[PDB]
C-alpha cells in the first residue's frame, strides 16, 4: 500500500518568511541583560554608543561611553581617516542631542550642529563652573584619527538620561578656557576678566562634528 | 567509595609490596597505577564469566564425586562401610531437596527485601582524598582483614 | 541533509501536500535517516536527484518530495521547513510535520 | 546583656570554676581556658552536655543538658565577653538557628561531607571510633546548630572548621546533609546500624543462616 | 627493621622564603597575551595605566592609555572621591612624563607640576595646531569623580613610546581656545589675535594633577 | 560505524517494525531511543556470559 499522505501538484508555495526568533521563555526565566551598571535613571545600562556624522550626513566619528562601576568609561573612533585635519579640536556635551546639520534653539544665527540648548549641558544642579557639559579634546594628526579619554564624571549614567538627549559636538578648537589671566591680558573693553561665552562652553567656528548619545 | 577504598588497601597495596614482582603484578592486574581505567572492567570479567566458570565446573565436579562416590553417613544401626542406609533419589530425597530449595531462596528473598545490604548510595562515589571510618570487607574477607589489622608492622629493608 | 537544487532542474521538482513553502528557493532540507530502518540515506546523486541509502540500496527522488523510488523504502523522507533568519542564516522555518525516524506501529495518524 | 552577664556568671560560678578557674583560666590539668573559645564553643558543648563533666578520661561523653536554652545563652554570653571569640548563629527573631542552617545544596553538602566529615564519622554520620578510647559519635542526635557549632569549634581531638576553612555556605550545606541523611529512611529495608560489611554480615549469620540450618534440622533427622 | 633515615632532631630549620614561581619554559609555554596593538615602537602592547598625584603624595585620578585596534581606548577614573572640585580641570598632555611637584624644564618660574617641556606634547613632525599633546576639560562635580573620554588621536602607541616619557596633567581650567574671536575680542595689546601661550596648549593656574604615562 | 549503522537498521529498525508490541521491544532492548547508554554493556553481558553459556 501506498502511504496515506503524498503529492501536491497544486498550491506551488511561498518563498519562506526571513525567520524572527522568540526569546527563550522556557530557557531563561526572565530576560537576559547586557551591560550591568548602576543606572539611577529610567535604565541606560553599561552600552552606550553614538555615531557623530557632518554637514552632508558622512561620518564623522563613532563615539561609545558607559558605565561599569560608577565611573563612566569611553572611547571614540574616526569614521574616516580624514575627519580631522592636522590640528586640534575641541569636544563639548550639549544637552540638546539633535545632531542636525544647522539649529537654533535661542532667537539668533543657527551655526551648524548647533542645536544645543545652550553651552555645555551641565548637570541640572549646576550651572555655573565647566561641569560634564564639556568633554575631552579630539587632536588628529596626519593620519587623521580620533582615541583618547578623559576624566569627566560630575554627570552619571543617571544624569544622561535626562528629559532630553544630549550629544557629543567636536568643533575645530584647541582647549585653553581663558589662558590668557586677567594679570597680562585684557579684554575688548578693556577689563581684564574672561568671556562668559567663552567660559561657558568650548566656542570655536563652525561646529565640525556632531551625535547624539541616546544609543545612537 | 567502601569498596573502593577495600581494593585500594588489598588489591593494591598487597599486590605492590610484593618483594620480587610486586609491583609488576600490579601494573599487569590494574593496567598501571592504582586507578587504571581497566581494573573494573577486568573485575566484571572475572566476575560474571572467568571466576564463576571456574567455580560452576568444579561444583559440577563435586556434586559428580558425591554422586558417584556415594555419600557417606553416620555410624547407624544398618549403616556400615559397605552400604548408604537413607532414602531413595525419586520419592523422597527429591522432593525434599526442592523443598530445601525453595525455603532457601524464600529466606534470602525476605533477607533482600526486609534487610538493606550495600547502600551504594549512602556511599559516595570512590574518590581516593574521600574514606569512612568502618571500612571492613564483607564478612569472608573479614579474616584477611582482620589479620592485615593486627600483624605488628614488622617491616623489613634489604640492601635498598 | 541540505541539498541545493539547480536553477535549472527547479522546475521538475513535485511538492508534498503541507511541504510546498518547505524549501527556501532552491535549497532543500531532508532528513538524512532512511525512512526503512533508519540508516542515514548521505549518498546523494546530481544529475539525477536521487538520495540513495547504502544499508540497503533504496533510492528517494530528492526532485519531487524525498519519496522512495527503488529499493526497500516505502515512506518518503521527512522534509525540514527550512528559510533564512536576521544575518542570512540559514534556520529551520519550523518541525518536521511527520514523524521522520524509520516507521512503527503508532505511524501516520 | 547586663542580666545575661550576671546569669552566665552565676552558673558559672556554682558549674565550672572548680576546672575551668574563675578568670576564665583553665586549671591546669583539669580543664583548658575558655578565653577565646566564644559563645559557639558554649552553646554546642553544653547543649550536647559535655561539660557538666565528672571524669577525665579519652573523651568527655554526650549526656542530658544540664541547662535550658537561657541558661546555655547565659553562659555563652559570659564565656564570650570574657574572651570573645567565635558566636553561635541566630535567626531573626534571636534564637538559636536551626531551619536557617539548612543549606540549599545537598550534593555539595555530602561530598564536604565525605572529604572532611566521613574521615572519621562514616559514610551517613554513624560514629566512629579513633586512637586510645575516643570516637567519633552519631550526628544523628545533633540539630543544625548543634551540627553547625560543632564544626565551627573543634569540640575535642575534631579538627576545628573556621570560617575561612569551610564557609559559612559550606557549613550549611554539610549540616542539610547531615540531617538529611539522619532522617532519611533505609531504602531496600532495615539499614543494621549505618555500616555494611559487620552489621550486614553478623544479620547474615544470626537470620539467614540459623533461619537455613533450622529448616535443614526440621527436613533432615538426626543421627 | 625501622626505616634507615629518621629521627633528626638537631638543625631546627628556617623559615620556607616566600615562593617565587619561574615562568613556564617551552613546555607549558602557553601564556595569557598582554594585548594587541600596532606598536610602531620598542613594544608598548595594549595595557598601560598611570597615576596622577597631588602635590601632596596622594593619588588625584588614574588614568588608562593603550592601544586596542588601531586606535587608543583610554578611560580615566577619580582615585578619591574629593579629588576635582566642582567644576572643569582640563587635561593635557606634557611630553615630561616626570610628574613632580614643581619642576622647570627652561630657565623660569617652577610652576606646580610644571615638569612639561613645554606646552602640548604634540607628534614630532606636528608642532602646531593643539595636537595630542593637547585635551578639554573633564569635568568633577560635587560628588568629585572624572570618567569620560574623547577621540584624540593624532598620535599612537608608537608615538606615545618616545624619547622621553609623557605625563598626562590635569589644570583647573576649561577647554575653550579663544572661543573670543578676533572679530569682537581684542588682546591686551590691542591685536585683535589669540595668544601663542594659550594656543599651543591648555594654560590655567597652579596644576591640578600629574601623572607619568609610562605604565605609572 | 560499520556494526554501530548494522545495529541501528537490524536491531532497531526490525523491532520497532513489530506491530504491537515493537516499539515496547526496543525501548526494553535499548532502555529507551535507539542510541540508549546501556545497548553495549547489554550485549557484552549477552555476548560474553549467556549466550556463551
Ligand atoms: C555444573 C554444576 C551443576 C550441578 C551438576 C552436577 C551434577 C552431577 C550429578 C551426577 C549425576 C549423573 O551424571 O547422572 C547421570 C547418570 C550417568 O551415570 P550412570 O547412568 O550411573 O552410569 C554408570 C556410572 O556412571 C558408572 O560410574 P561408577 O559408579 O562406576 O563410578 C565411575 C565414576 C568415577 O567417579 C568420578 O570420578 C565421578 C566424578 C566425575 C568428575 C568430574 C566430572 C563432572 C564435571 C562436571 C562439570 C559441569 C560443568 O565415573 C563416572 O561415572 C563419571 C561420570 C561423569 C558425569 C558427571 C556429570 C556432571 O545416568 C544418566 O545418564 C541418567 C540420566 C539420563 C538422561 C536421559 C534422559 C532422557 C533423554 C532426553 C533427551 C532429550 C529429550 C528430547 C526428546
Ligand atoms: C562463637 C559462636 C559459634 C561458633 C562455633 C559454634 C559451633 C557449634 C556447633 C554445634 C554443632 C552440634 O553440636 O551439632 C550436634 C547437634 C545435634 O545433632 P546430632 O544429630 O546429634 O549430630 C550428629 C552427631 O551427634 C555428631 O555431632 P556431635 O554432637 O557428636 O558433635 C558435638 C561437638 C563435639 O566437639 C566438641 O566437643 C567441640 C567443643 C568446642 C568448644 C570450644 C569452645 C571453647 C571456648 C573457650 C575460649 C574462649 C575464650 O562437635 C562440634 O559441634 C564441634 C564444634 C567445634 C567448633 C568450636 C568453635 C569455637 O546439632 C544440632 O542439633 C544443631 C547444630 C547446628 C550447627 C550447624 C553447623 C554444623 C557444622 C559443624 C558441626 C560439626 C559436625 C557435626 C554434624
Ligand atoms: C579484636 C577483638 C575481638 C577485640 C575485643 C573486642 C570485643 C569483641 C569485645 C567484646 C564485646 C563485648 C561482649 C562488650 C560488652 C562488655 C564486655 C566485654 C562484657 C563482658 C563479656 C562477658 C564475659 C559477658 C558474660 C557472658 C557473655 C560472653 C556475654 C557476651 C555479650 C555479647 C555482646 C554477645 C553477642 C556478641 C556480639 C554482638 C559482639 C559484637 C560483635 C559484632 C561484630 C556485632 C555486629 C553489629 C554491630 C556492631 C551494629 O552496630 C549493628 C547495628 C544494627 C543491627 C545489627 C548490628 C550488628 O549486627
Ligand atoms: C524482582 C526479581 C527479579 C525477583 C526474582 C529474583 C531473581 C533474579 C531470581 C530468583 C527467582 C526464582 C526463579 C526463584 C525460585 C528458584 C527455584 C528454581 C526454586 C525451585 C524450588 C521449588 C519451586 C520447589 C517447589 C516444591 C516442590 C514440588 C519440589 C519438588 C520438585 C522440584 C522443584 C525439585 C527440584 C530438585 C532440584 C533442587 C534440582 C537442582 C538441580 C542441581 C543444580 C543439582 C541437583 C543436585 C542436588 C539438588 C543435591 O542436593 C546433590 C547432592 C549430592 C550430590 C549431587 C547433588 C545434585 O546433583
Ligand atoms: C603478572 C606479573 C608477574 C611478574 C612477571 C614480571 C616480573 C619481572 C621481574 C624482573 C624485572 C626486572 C626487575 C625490575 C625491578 C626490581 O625488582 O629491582 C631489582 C631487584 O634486584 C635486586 O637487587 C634484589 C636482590 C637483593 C636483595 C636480597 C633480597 C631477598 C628478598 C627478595 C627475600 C624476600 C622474598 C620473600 C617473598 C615473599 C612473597 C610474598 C607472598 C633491581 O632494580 P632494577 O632491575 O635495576 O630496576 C630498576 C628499579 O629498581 C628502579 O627502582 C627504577 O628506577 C628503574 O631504574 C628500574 O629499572
Ligand atoms: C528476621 C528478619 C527481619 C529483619 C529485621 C527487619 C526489620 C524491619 C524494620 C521496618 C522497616 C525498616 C525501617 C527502616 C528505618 C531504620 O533504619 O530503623 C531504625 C532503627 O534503628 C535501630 O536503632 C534499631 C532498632 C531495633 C530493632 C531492629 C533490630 C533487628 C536486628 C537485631 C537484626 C539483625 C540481627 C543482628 C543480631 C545481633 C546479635 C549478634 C550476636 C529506626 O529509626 P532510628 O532508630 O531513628 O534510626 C537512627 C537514625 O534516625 C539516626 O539518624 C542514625 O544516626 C542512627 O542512630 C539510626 O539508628
Ligand atoms: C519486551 C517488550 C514485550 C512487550 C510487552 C509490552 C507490550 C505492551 C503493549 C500494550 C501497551 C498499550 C499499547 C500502546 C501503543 C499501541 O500499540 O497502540 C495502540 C494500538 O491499538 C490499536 O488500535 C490496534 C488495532 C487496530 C488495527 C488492526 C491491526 C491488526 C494488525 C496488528 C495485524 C498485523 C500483525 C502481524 C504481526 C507480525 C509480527 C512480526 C514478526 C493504540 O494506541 P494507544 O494504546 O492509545 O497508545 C498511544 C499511542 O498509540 C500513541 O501513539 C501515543 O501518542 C500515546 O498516546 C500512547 O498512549
Ligand atoms: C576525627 C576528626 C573529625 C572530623 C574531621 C570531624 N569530626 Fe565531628 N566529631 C569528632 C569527634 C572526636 C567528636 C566528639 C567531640 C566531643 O564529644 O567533645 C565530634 C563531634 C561531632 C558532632 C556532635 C554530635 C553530638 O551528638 O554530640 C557532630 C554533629 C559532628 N562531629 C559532625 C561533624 C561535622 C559537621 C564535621 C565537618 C567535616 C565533622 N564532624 C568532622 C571527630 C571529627
Ligand atoms: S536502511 Fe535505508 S533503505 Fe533500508
Amino acid at each position: 500500500c501506498s502511504p496515506p499522505g503524498e503529492t501536491a501538484s497544486s498550491e506551488p508555495g511561498t518563498t519562506p518568511a526571513i525567520w524572527t526568533g522568540s526569546p527563550s521563555p522556557a530557557a531563561p526565566s526572565g530576560e537576559d541583560h547586557g551591560g550591568g551598571h548602576g543606572a539611577g535613571a529610567a535604565g541606560a545600562g553599561e552600552t552606550l554608543t553614538a555615531e557623530l556624522k557632518t554637514a552632508d550626513g558622512t561620518s564623522v566619528a563613532t563615539a561609545d561611553f558607559q558605565f561599569a562601576d560608577g565611573f563612566a568609561t569611553v572611547t571614540i573612533e574616526t569614521t574616516t581617516p580624514g575627519r580631522l585635519t592636522p590640528g586640534f579640536h575641541g569636544v563639548h556635551i550639549h544637552s540638546v542631542g539633535k545632531c542636525e546639520a544647522n539649529s537654533v534653539a535661542p532667537t539668533g544665527g543657527a551655526p551648524g550642529d548647533f542645536n544645543s540648548a545652550g553651552g555645555h549641558f551641565q548637570v541640572s544642579g549646576h550651572s555655573g563652573h565647566p561641569a560634564s557639559g564639556d568633554l575631552s579634546s579630539l587632536q588628529v594628526r596626519a593620519d587623521g584619527s580620533g582615541k583618547l579619554v578623559t576624566t569627566t564624571d560630575a554627570f552619571t549614567a543617571e544624569d544622561l538620561l535626562d528629559g532630553a538627549k544630549t550629544a557629543i559636538i567636536i568643533h575645530e578648537k584647541a582647549d585653553n578656557f581663558a589662558n590668557i589671566p586677567p594679570e597680562r591680558y585684557q579684554q575688548v573693553n578693556g577689563a581684564p576678566g574672561p568671556d562668559q561665552t567663552t567660559m561657558a562652553t568650548g566656542d570655536a567656528g563652525s561646529r565640525v562634528a556632531c551625535g547624539v548619545i541616546s544609543a545612537g | 567509595l567502601l569498596s573502593g577504598t577495600g581494593i585500594r588497601a588489598a588489591l593494591s597495596g598487597i599486590t605492590m609490596g610484593i618483594p620480587v614482582i610486586g609491583t609488576w603484578m600490579h601494573w599487569a592486574l590494574f593496567g598501571g597505577d592504582f586507578p587504571g581505567e581497566i581494573l573494573i572492567p577486568r573485575l566484571y570479567a572475572l566476575h560474571i564469566l572467568l571466576i564463576p566458570g571456574i567455580i560452576l565446573a568444579l561444583i559440577g565436579a563435586h556434586l559428580a564425586l558425591v554422586w558417584f562416590q556415594k555419600h557417606t553417613q553416620f555410624p547407624g544401626p544398618g549403616r556400615t562401610e559397605t552400604n548408604v542406609v537413607g532414602v531413595r533419589v525419586m520419592p523422597v530425597f527429591a522432593v525434599k531437596s526442592g523443598a530445601f530449595f525453595a525455603m532457601i531462596t524464600g529466606v534470602l528473598g525476605l533477607m533482600g527485601g526486609l534487610l538493606t545490604i550495600n547502600p551504594i548510595w549512602n556511599l559516595g562515589p570512590y574518590k581516593p582524598s574521600q574514606v569512612s571510618a568502618g571500612s571492613q570487607p564483607d564478612f569472608y574477607m573479614m579474616w584477611t582483614d582482620g589479620l592485615i589489622r593486627l600483624w605488628p608492622a614488622w617491616e623489613f629493608y634489604p640492601f635498598g | 541533509m541540505l541539498i541545493r537544487i539547480k536553477p535549472a532542474d527547479m522546475h521538475r521538482v513535485i511538492k508534498r501536500k503541507g511541504q510546498e513553502s518547505f524549501n527556501f528557493g532552491e535549497l532543500f532540507a531532508y532528513t538524512k535517516v532512511c525512512s526503512h530502518l533508519g540508516c542515514p540515506s548521505s549518498l546523494y546523486e546530481q544529475q539525477t536527484y536521487r538520495i540513495l541509502c547504502p544499508c540497503h540500496q533504496s533510492q528517494f527522488d530528492a526532485l519531487e518530495f524525498a519519496k522512495p523510488i527503488f529499493g526497500p523504502a516505502a515512506r518518503a523522507l521527512a522534509q525540514l521547513p527550512i528559510t533564512i533568519d536576521e544575518d542570512g542564516y540559514l534556520v529551520a522555518n519550523g518541525d518536521f510535520v511527520e514523524p521522520v525516524g524509520p516507521a512503527f506501529w503508532e505511524r501516520k495518524s | 546583656q547586663s542580666a545575661l552577664l550576671r546569669t552566665g556568671k552565676q552558673l558559672f560560678e556554682t558549674s565550672c570554676v572548680s576546672c575551668h578557674g574563675a578568670n576564665l583560666q583553665g586549671v591546669p590539668d583539669r580543664g583548658p581556658s575558655l578565653i577565646g573559645t566564644g559563645e559557639a564553643a558554649v552553646y554546642f558543648q553544653v547543649s550536647t552536655g559535655r561539660m557538666p563533666a565528672m571524669r577525665g578520661e579519652a573523651q568527655a561523653p554526650s549526656k542530658p543538658p544540664h541547662f535550658d536554652e537561657s541558661q546555655i545563652d547565659a553562659l555563652g554570653a559570659y564565656v564570650q565577653a570574657n574572651g570573645g571569640g567565635p558566636t553561635v548563629p541566630r535567626d531573626d527573631h534571636g534564637a538559636v538557628a536551626q531551619e536557617s542552617l539548612i543549606g540549599g545544596d545537598v550534593a555539595r553538602g555530602g561530598d564536604l561531607f565525605r572529604l572532611n566529615c566521613a574521615s572519621c564519622h562514616n559514610f551517613t554520620g554513624k560514629g566512629g571510633a579513633l586512637s586510645s578510647g575516643k570516637y567519633a559519635p552519631d550526628l544523628g542526635d545533633a540539630n543544625p546548630a548543634q551540627i553547625y557549632t560543632a564544626m565551627l569549634t573543634g569540640p575535642q581531638n575534631m579538627p576545628k572548621f573556621s570560617d575561612r576553612q569551610l564557609t559559612p555556605d559550606e557549613k550549611r550545606d554539610i549540616v542539610a546533609y547531615v540531617r538529611e541523611s539522619a532522617e532519611t529512611p533505609s531504602y531496600g529495608g532495615y539499614g543494621l546500624g549505618g555500616f555494611g560489611p559487620a552489621p550486614e554480615g553478623m544479620a547474615m549469620w544470626i537470620i539467614g543462616m540459623v533461619a537455613a540450618i533450622g529448616v535443614a534440622m526440621w527436613i533432615g533427622s538426626r543421627a
